[PDB]
């Protein structure tokens, strides 16, 4: 990720 | 018999990282088939049955280096509400495509959480105390499967 983590991770 | 390619080897071991014991036990493996981390098999290569020794395995030959790109900021709102989001806390996670990306929380600053997707032992050197309990030849079935039988 560069700028995409804040949109692209689901945490369970 | 010496440890070498295609031998079934039983070891007893203790694993420390930075002076703290993380694991210990006894296991059997088929040597030369990537069943243990590469630096541990390197250390075992050529040892005689009965030999006791120490092995310092560099990160590169264990769980790999720590990738800086594994450290990322995610929003606090992404975490489960019933969870404690504090430094050291581990969580299962996935990316948008469903690929597993478990993480450890590094820090929380307001509504921003710094996390680390690296394996917790990435970048760490591993220290082993090892005893070679037994070395024997593999059965044809063990060779076929590439693993010692349970
Ligand atoms: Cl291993
Ligand atoms: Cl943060
Ligand atoms: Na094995």
């Amino acid at each position: 990720f560069i700028f995409g983590a804040r949109n692209k991770v689901h945490i369970y | 018999m010496k440890v070498g390619q295609d031998k079934v080897v039983t070891i007893r071991y203790t694993l420390q990282v930075e002076g703290e014991v993380l694991d210990q036990g006894e296991l059997s493996y088929l040597h030369g088939h990537r069943n243990l981390i590469p630096g541990l098999e390197e250390a075992l290569e050529g040892r005689e049955e009965g030999e006791a020794f120490q092995a310092h395995v560099p990160a590169e030959k264990a769980y790999g280096p720590h990738d800086p790109e594994g450290v990322q900021v995610v929003p606090l709102s992404a975490f489960p509400e019933d969870a404690e989001v504090v430094p050291g806390a581990q969580f299962y996670a996935q990316d948008m495509e469903g690929n597993p990306m478990p993480l450890t929380v590094v820090a929380v600053e307001g509504e921003e959480v710094t996390v680390d997707f690296n394996h917790p032992l990435a970048g760490k050197d591993l220290d082993f105390q090892v005893e070679v309990v037994k070395v024997r030849e593999a059965t044809p079935e063990e060779l076929l499967h590439g693993h010692a039988h349970p």
